[PDB]
């Protein structure tokens, strides 16, 4: 029912190529996502879902909508390439949802991550005081299973809520194949 | 004191020793024009200064200087 | 396979490591680093002559996955044709593993590249020739792809090492080292690189720069003390001087290409001193004498029209001659390169101009005020 505008965050690396984690792991995150989406939908009519891939540096392939026909639709011709870039993903992320179509909506983001991250730690720590200064909402999915763990990542999810922000999530999932939609039960359906 | 626009069309640019193909900006001829409606509001409008006289004080005005 | 790789445990010294590796990620289904540590083992024997069975093994993995930048794959698939010792086999290979490949762009143009270049060693003007200006087109709006434009240029330059076109050479030995922007290569690569760039540029038919070259900040710096006399000839040829480049005969006279290549020196180093004339003559005079280009290109009066004509006609220097009166007007050369000085007196120009443009703009204003208030 809160309003609350998400962005999505795919990622479509090489590392996609991998099946650990059923078919072509990018499957397994199109399910997830679809799902997910499908969720977001039920949760308020007015809610919208955006989706980012974390491609060599980006591509938002579908700005803010309450319909997702258009999320799916684009989130196939995904073939994976490059390596990932987090720092300039959720900084596009945030511009993007910076710019709601309806102001009262909450900002919040998903990741969807399953690389290995190549950045400093302390300008991780900087972007994360940078979104949580603008009152943003992530979810990590440690997907992928490259750290499985903090992949120079819990810093990040600690401070975006800290003093118990309950507001940020990191939901890990082991390299066991069984899609993430049966994992991740808190942050989709219900924070 | 100059043209408010600046036009600019991308193309391929490669070179003798610079080497890599990238893509840079050619600028083109650009110039300001208006249907006869436009040109009528916006003569009413620019009743905040006007001096036509279009002999030479124009012709040394608009130029030379 | 997993039998394949139990067995062939102990195939080299340190192996079991890698082998151990390549058994946990089949059991694993991580495709991208195998093909990683794949590019990593297939490099680390000195021969790899079990990469001929070993290519079964890859063949195998590029099935489930069969993508991981066939890139990639074309380049494991190249390392391990280094190894097969037989013509045939190797192009056949090539041709099937490029259809193999025929979706991913930018891994086509390696394969072609490696048929192109085996062929090379046997035979060219029906299919080398063919090879590369087929693939052209595709480098199309995609720069930045170094990874396979390397190989492109290295077999272009190659090919056209022979038959003798040498301006051809340089033009894509400079682009070659371009695409590798950054140099991380071993010191004699380069400074073999550096030896035949110099040479071809001597013997290019369309090529009288010399003054870009000399300065090429990545390869001319690595021949100051070993075969210099490369570089005081590339000095000799920027600067014109016929005089220079006779007295030092003694040193190109033992390189053959040089050494063969006479005429074709002498009237280039000819037409660079003319384009010297013409550029260091002040502006306002620019109008040489027959005499005087006799006296500065070892020519006789008689045969100097010759030496414009052809410096007008190929494109350094418009003007014309004046055969009653001997002399020649040079409207204008062709422009030249310039250090950290000559870029001051253009500057100190400038200033002028500017002071001249507002003097006279305010003459203008002022004695025209009363009207233009």
């Amino acid at each position: 029912m809160v309003l609350e505008s998400t962005m999505v965050c795919v990622d479509n690396s090489e590392y996609m190529r991998n099946g650990d984690f059923l078919p072509t792991r990018l499957q397994a995150q199109q399910d997830a996502v679809n799902i997910v989406c499908h969720s977001k939908t039920r949760s308020n009519p007015e809610n919208n879902v955006g989706l980012i891939t974390l491609a060599n540096d980006c591509e938002v392939l579908t700005t803010l909508t309450p319909d997702t026909g258009r999320i799916l639709s684009k989130l196939h011709t995904v073939q994976p390439k490059g390596k990932i870039t987090f720092c300039t993903g959720i900084r596009v992320a945030h511009l993007a949802l910076k710019h709601r179509q309806g102001k009262n909506h909450k900002m919040r983001i998903i990741a969807f991550v399953g690389s290995p991250v190549e950045d400093n730690e302390k300008d991780l720590v900087k972007l994360a005081k940078r979104l949580k200064k603008e009152k943003v909402n992530v979810d990590i999915i440690n997907f992928g299973e490259e750290e499985v763990n903090t992949e120079k990542l819990t810093a990040f999810v600690n401070t975006l809520n800290g003093k118990d922000g309950t507001g940020s999530h990191l939901v890990t999932v082991p390299p066991g194949p069984s899609l993430a939609d049966a994992l991740i039960s808190s942050p989709i359906l219900a924070g | 004191l100059g043209l408010p626009t600046e036009a600019y069309i991308s193309v391929e640019e490669v070179h003798d020793d610079g080497t890599p193909t990238s893509k840079t900006f050619e600028h083109v001829t650009s110039e300001i024009g208006a249907e006869e409606a436009e040109e009528v509001g916006v003569e009413h409008l620019l009743r905040d200064i006007k001096d036509t006289t279009v002999g030479t004080l124009s012709q040394r005005i608009t130029n030379q200087v | 396979v997993p039998g394949f790789l139990q067995q062939s445990q102990n195939s080299g010294p340190g192996q079991p490591a890698v082998w151990h590796r390549l058994e946990e990620l089949y059991t694993k289904k991580l495709w991208h680093q195998l093909t990683l540590q794949v590019l990593d083992f297939v490099q680390d024997p000195c021969f790899a002559q079990g990469d001929g069975l070993i290519k079964l093994y890859e063949n195998f993995i590029s099935e489930f996955e069969h993508r991981v930048n066939p890139l990639s794959l074309v380049e494991i698939i190249l390392h391990v044709v280094r190894q097969m010792t037989d013509p045939n086999v190797a192009l056949t290979f090539l041709e099937k593993t490029r259809e193999k490949v025929k979706s991913s762009d930018e891994a086509v143009i390696l394969c072609k590249t490696a048929i192109g270049a085996l062929k090379l060693n046997i035979g060219d003007l029906q299919v080398t020739k063919e090879t590369i200006e087929d693939v052209e087109e595709m480098l199309n709006n995609l720069p930045g792809v170094t990874s396979v434009h390397s190989r492109f240029y290295d077999l272009s330059s190659k090919y056209y090492q022979t038959i003798g076109n040498h301006a051809s050479y340089y033009k894509d030995a400079l682009r070659f080292l371009g695409c590798v922007d950054i140099k991380d290569l071993p010191v004699s690569e380069q400074q073999e690189r550096a030896f035949t760039l110099g040479l071809a540029g001597l013997l290019g038919e369309g090529v009288f720069n010399f003054g870009e070259l000399l300065m090429h900040p990545v390869l001319e710096s690595l021949r100051n003390t070993d075969r210099q006399w490369l570089i005081d000839t590339l000095y000799a040829f920027n600067s014109g001087n016929v005089e220079r480049f006779q007295t030092l005969k003694t040193a190109w006279g033992q390189q053959p290409d040089l050494a063969a290549n006479e005429a074709q020196l002498l009237r280039k180093i000819q037409l660079l001193c003319l384009m010297e004339m013409t550029f260091t003559r002040p502006a306002n005079h620019r109008q040489l004498t027959f005499e005087e280009i006799a006296k500065s290109a070892k020519i006789t009066v008689n045969e100097v029209e010759l030496l414009v004509m052809k410096a007008l006609s190929v494109g350094l220097v418009k003007g014309s001659i004046d055969e009653v009166d001997k002399r020649v007007h040079m409207t204008w050369v062709q422009p030249r390169v310039l250090d950290l000085q000559q870029i001051k007196g253009m500057k100190d120009r400038l200033e002028f101009w500017c002071t001249d443009v507002k003097s006279m703009e305010m003459l203008v204003e002022h004695q025209a005020h009363d009207i233009l208030t």
